[PDB]
RNA sequence: AUAGGUUUGGUCCUAGCCUUUCUAUUAGCUCUUAGUAAGAUUACACAUGCAAGCAUCCCCGUUCCAGUGAGUUCACCCUCUAAAUC
């Protein structure tokens, strides 16, 4: 299928100063191997973004494309998983600032 | 301890190798031991030994003078002990060095 | 015929998965054709140098 | 010459006694950690070294595969391993003949030593398969005919045989002939 | 690497030591050394008798049918004994040899007859 | 990865010149008849063709 | 002493004492947890303790953790054909998440042993090379058949000496 | 070994490539066997090439991988 | 059908003839030492820790089975006349192969006659333990496995590592197998220490040995001289069973005997010792009378 | 590291350097046999001998082995896919 390594990949917006494109903060856990520690690790990523629906601070999962675009951009946006302030809560499926109902789930 | 009567044991000295405080603080370590049977009586456990030479065969070494305490000892997952980075690096053999296993004369 | 160790494996594979079908293992040798030492090749497979 | 006499003798237990032959040796070196190998002998040619290992110190003490209280006192007693030659005190050579003494003891039985109760090799311990029972013959074989039968020699008629002197005239060898069948 | 142009070849590869032949049969490149990168080990063949004597032969026959099957050519040796174990029919020039044998013992035994 | 410039321009000439300036079989397949030995090659022929 | 106010969760048995292998679907594993609150408190040692191990069995899974962002602490899973799984963690231990886990999308010991029967299906003891990846070099060893010449010497029949 | 580049020795500028004298009925004979036991080793190995390509062929689709396929699939959802 | 060593009633009742001894399965041996753990626990964990123990012992002294001897092999697949001549000694060829079991891989052997002929039993075993190599056996015959080697051995009072030597050496169903593992049964009833060979997995096979091949008369004396009561009738049972056509089952299931009367018919009918055996039950029940007064 | 020597008029602490262990190269002195492993310091210059032929002409191979450590993240995994072997 596709030649992107980086299948799905869930990471933090940057910078929206290009357009229809994202700039992507993506950490994962490295494994510092003599201190026996995990510490995060970040890569940049570059997204396609057609609608300029995710600003910066936002966390969004990026899939893989089956050829890359341009030189960098390997990768689009799929869904805004956290938009900044507006989180609405999945679990009960509701929005919220943080820690705290916005509207009561009691509703 | 060829005085005492002691034969098996491993002891590594660090910091000063004073010969006075190594006496010392040696005497006072080996005064305050304590023993299997005064384990058993301070917890009110039996005390067992598992070897692995003889296999799954429980011995019993040290049972309380007293009453048996009925409330299993409580299982902490995950322990907060303080481990030592010497050990820990031996028993992952990181511990490089052309000093330690060396072939020497009796005892 | 089948080479006597391949028959000796195949008969006994055939005995463990069942039946015992004593038939005389064969294999077909018509399929494969007969070109001797004299049939030419193409230039185009081969190349001048 | 035989040995098992000196360590139920007296001079056993007068010289030495319960402790071991090699509970009195100090070997001499740099100071700290003694170098990680013995001397290779005490007898070179047929003098001895000024400090001589528990073994070639007397040369009553005998070592064989019949020696039973001198090969338990040299292999360890709370573990089945063979003390080296740096914790004993004997030489290289000592040491290896200990070795094969202690290896020659425990095939000959004359040694205590723990064998682990191992497990089957095999799940399935039937004994009806091809490789392992009797196999349907070949036609060849309840007949005479050689297998394959292109092995055999049979002669060609003289019309190829012509031409092939036709292809390789000028160079050409000897004729043919039959094979011999038995050999001497 | 890349070895322009060649196949792979089930070939007997020597690892032994001076007047002491051992040979490991191996799935090596054509274009390869004869002691360097196998894909695959597929056997051993000790040429020296034993103690009792038996020149021993190991064979991993189905890794050797996968082999032929994706396209290993094998080499003369190696259809030698496989001959000789009958996964392989016998080769023509080892039964050749065998009958160049049988001649030149009947050409000894016709002339020591006639010296004696 | 700096770029090979100069040869890739040698593959491009030498194949030019091989399509242009190719031996012909006149020149390729003759033979001095009397001692067996072609031209351009400087090989003799084997003993099944003499 | 090592550092830390737990320093087993750095030990390489800890680490490879956790049990939860995940299976191939799963690609991104997101945690936001709760650090106040008693209701968060199983989550917040599951994050504490057994992240490490899960990223050790799982060394390619992408491990996101989130902090206070929802009232509610919860695992997501987002999953290679698209599928995002939530799991709440509300009212839980972290034995409970890690049990959940295993069940939900944590392989199972059928493919974990069978995984492990084709490592040592790769691994083959008739096999004659050096020791970093066979078991003998040579048949030099077995008794019975030629000893190496360097051990013991070969007789008078090696050539040179013919 | 050499290359294309290394010089010929002369020793090689002139030396007679003299044939192998030949015998009548053992190389005939070399001919029908050669045929028959390449006939027959293309015979084992087209059989072998057919084996190697059914168990490709079942390991990427038999019916004990639909089996497994879909019973994974049942126990996800 | 005659029931053979694979059946439940004749394995529980071995399995109950060789009893557990804890402190004899699972015994101190001189192997490399690590420092010992130590565990803190109340009445109830001490009672799992002695079930799962228990369990372990009877995994431990799951028995050995006991099979018959193996036909020696004889079959030639080929034989090429043409190949008789040409190479000196002969050539073995193994499938080596990973999965398929080891009775069912095949090895043959080339001979200088041009035989193809299937490899013998001891040439497999030898083929398979250089191939794919097992602990503890060595391709070389051991030099331990000779008569005053072993009579040595069976002196210094060791058969249950005998067994031991023997099972990692032979396979179960060879001939050198059953040859060793009979003297060795064979010393034991000679000298008889039935207790050394309690608690060990041989003990019921020199059992099914015994009762197959009859010398159970040791076994009845040791079994009422340890007051092993219980085992010695399910012995008489055993031997009823296994020979049902015997006089002394004929009386037993006339008399309707269930017990000690079941010894007494044995003793009576065929044992080689009757006058013995019957003269020790008669002192296990004045013992019977003296601790019944004591009760 | 099972550690030891050394600051001082002396003691304690911290500290460096050194010793004791093992291997490789070279130098000195001195050297009996047998077997086996390994064997330019220099990407400096090379006399000379050889190291690529085969083969009914065509082709094929000389683009492989063998060598060196100059340079140096072109070595590993995935996708795609051209020689090549079936
Ligand atoms: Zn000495
Ligand atoms: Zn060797």
């Amino acid at each position: 299928r596709s030649s992107v390594h980086a299948r799905w990949i869930v990471g933090k917006v940057i910078g929206t100063k290009m357009q229809k494109t994202a700039k992507v903060r993506v950490t994962r856990l490295v494994l510092d191997p003599y201190l026996l520690k995990y510490f995060n690790k970040r890569k940049t990523y570059f997204a396609h973004d057609a609608l300029q629906q995710c600003t910066v601070g936002d966390i969004v999962l990026l899939r893989a494309l089956p050829v890359p675009r341009a030189k960098h951009v390997k990768h689009e946006l799929a869904e805004i998983v956290f938009k900044v302030g507006k989180v609405i809560d999945p679990v009960t499926g509701k929005p919220c600032a943080g820690t705290t109902y916005l509207e009561s789930p009691l509703s | 301890c060829r005085l005492i009567g002691i034969k098996d044991m491993y002891a590594k000295v660090s910091g000063s190798i004073n010969m006075l405080s190594l006496t010392q603080g040696l005497f006072r370590g080996l005064s305050r031991q304590e023993t299997h049977q005064q384990l058993a009586d301070k917890k009110g456990l039996h005390v067992v030994e598992i070897r692995e030479e003889c296999g799954p065969l429980p011995i019993v070494v040290a049972s309380p003078r007293g009453p048996l305490r009925k409330d299993p000892e409580p299982e902490d997952e995950v322990p907060d002990v303080k481990l030592d980075w010497e050990d820990v690096k031996t028993a992952q053999g990181m511990k490089r060095s052309v000093w330690s296993n060396l072939k020497r004369a009796a005892t | 015929p089948y080479p006597p160790l391949l028959r000796a494996m195949i008969i006994a594979e055939r005995q463990k998965n069942g039946d015992t079908s004593t038939e005389e293992p064969m294999l077909n040798v018509q399929r494969i054709r007969m070109e001797p030492w004299d049939y030419p090749a193409k230039q185009e497979d081969k190349g001048r140098a | 010459d035989e040995p098992w006499k000196y360590l139920e003798s007296e001079e056993y237990q007068e010289r030495y006694g319960s402790r071991p032959v090699w509970a009195d040796y100090r070997r001499n070196h740099k100071g700290g950690v003694p170098p990680q190998r013995t001397r290779k002998t005490c007898i070179r040619r047929n003098k001895v070294v000024g400090n001589p290992c528990p073994i070639c110190r007397d040369h009553k003490l005998h070592v064989d595969f019949r020696n039973v209280k001198l090969l338990e006192q040299f292999v360890c007693a709370h573990t089945g391993i063979i003390f080296y030659a740096p914790y004993t005190g004997v030489c290289v050579k000592q040491h290896k003949r200990l070795t094969q003494a202690i290896q020659k003891a425990r095939d000959h039985g004359l040694l205590i030593y723990h064998i682990p109760q191992v497990e089957p090799r095999d799940l399935d311990f039937s004994t009806s398969h091809g490789a392992v029972s009797a196999t349907p013959p070949a036609p060849t074989l309840v007949s005479g005919d050689p297998w394959y039968p292109w092995y055999n020699w049979k002669q060609p008629p003289e019309r190829e045989l012509s031409r092939l002197r036709r292809l390789y005239q000028g160079h050409l060898q000897e004729e043919s002939g039959p094979p011999p069948e038995s050999m001497p | 690497k890349a070895y322009r142009g060649g196949h792979l070849t089930i070939r007997l590869a020597l690892g032994g030591c001076t007047n002491r032949p051992f040979y490991r049969i191996v799935a090596a490149h054509n274009k390869c050394p004869r002691d360097g990168r196998f894909v695959e080990q597929l056997g051993s063949y000790d040429p020296l008798p034993n103690s009792h004597g038996e020149k021993l032969v190991a064979l991993n026959l189905d890794r050797i049918r996968h082999w032929i099957g994706c396209g290993a050519h094998l080499s003369k040796p190696m259809e030698k004994l496989l001959g000789l174990a009958g996964f392989f029919p016998l080769h023509p020039m080892m039964i050749t040899n065998a009958e160049r044998l049988r001649r030149k013992r009947a050409r000894e035994v016709l002339l020591a007859s006639q010296k004696t | 990865v700096r770029p090979r410039l100069i040869a890739e321009l040698a593959r491009r000439v030498r194949a030019l010149r091989e399509q242009l300036n190719r031996p012909r079989d006149s020149q390729l397949y003759a033979v001095d008849y009397e001692t067996l030995t072609r031209p351009f090659s400087g090989r003799r022929l084997p003993v099944r063709a003499w | 002493p090592m550092k830390g106010r737990f320093p087993i969760r750095r030990t390489l048995q800890y680490l490879s004492q956790g049990n939860v292998v995940f299976k191939d679907s799963v690609k991104v594993m997101t945690v936001n947890y709760n650090t106040h609150g008693e209701l968060g408190e199983g989550a917040r040692k599951f994050v504490f303790f057994n992240i490490p191990q899960i990223q050790y069995k799982n060394p390619w899974v992408q491990i996101m953790m989130f902090k206070n962002m929802t009232p509610s602490p919860f695992l997501r899973f987002y999953l290679d054909s698209g599928e995002q799984v939530l799991v709440d963690v509300e009212t839980k231990s972290n034995k409970e998440i890690m049990e959940h886990i295993r069940k939900i999308l944590g392989k199972n010991e059928e493919t974990l042993r069978e995984e492990e029967e084709e490592k040592k299906q790769l691994s083959h003891p008739a096999n004659f090379g050096p020791r970093k990846y066979c078991l003998r070099e040579c048949i030099c060893e077995v008794e019975g058949q030629v000893p190496c010449p360097s051990l013991v010497p070969l007789p008078k029949e090696m050539r040179g000496k013919y | 070994r050499k290359t294309r580049h290394d010089p010929l020795a002369k020793s090689k500028i002139e030396r007679v490539n003299m044939p192998p004298a030949v015998d009548p009925a053992e190389f005939f004979v070399l001919m029908e066997r050669y045929q028959h036991y390449r006939q027959t080793v293309r015979a084992l190995r087209m059989e072998f090439v057919s084996e190697v390509q059914r168990k490709v062929h079942e390991a990427r689709a038999g019916v004990l991988a639909e089996r497994k396929a879909l019973k994974d699939a049942a126990e996800h959802r | 059908k005659k029931p053979t060593f694979m059946d439940e009633e004749v394995q529980s009742i071995l399995t109950k003839m060789t009893g557990l001894n804890l402190q004899k399965t699972f015994k101190p041996a001189i192997q490399e030492l690590k420092p010992p753990t130590y565990k803190l626990m109340t009445q109830a964990q001490l009672e799992e820790a002695t079930r799962q123990a228990v369990e372990a012992a009877k995994v431990r002294l799951k028995m050995p089975p006991v099979l018959e001897e193996r036909v020696p092999i004889n079959d030639v697949l080929a034989e090429d006349k043409i190949l008789e001549g040409t190479e000196t000694t002969k050539y073995v060829f193994t499938d080596i192969s990973y999965s398929i079991p080891h009775r069912e891989r095949f090895i043959v052997v080339r001979e200088p006659s041009g035989t193809l002929r299937k490899a013998s039993w001891e040439e497999r075993d030898r083929m398979i333990q250089v191939y794919f190599p097992k602990e503890g056996r060595k391709i070389l015959t051991p030099i331990i496995f000779k008569e005053e080697n072993l009579r040595t051995m069976y002196s210094q009072d060791r058969h249950v590592d005998v067994l031991n030597l023997c099972f990692a050496q032979f396979e179960p169903d060879s001939t050198e197998y059953i040859k060793v593992h009979h003297k060795t049964y064979e010393d034991i009833d000679k000298r008889g220490k039935y207790d050394l060979l309690r608690s060990t997995r041989y003990f019921g096979g020199m059992v099914w040995y015994f009762v197959n091949n009859k010398k159970i008369d040791g076994l009845l004396i040791d079994q009422i001289q340890r007051d092993l009561i219980d085992d010695a009738t399910n012995l008489v049972q055993l031997y009823h069973v296994l020979h049902p056509d015997g006089q002394s089952a004929q009386g037993a299931k006339d008399q309707a005997a269930e017990g000690i009367n079941l010894i007494k018919v044995f003793a009576k009918t065929e044992a080689q010792k009757g006058a013995y055996i019957e003269l020790t039950l008669q002192t296990y029940q004045e013992a019977l009378s003296r601790h019944s007064a004591a009760s």
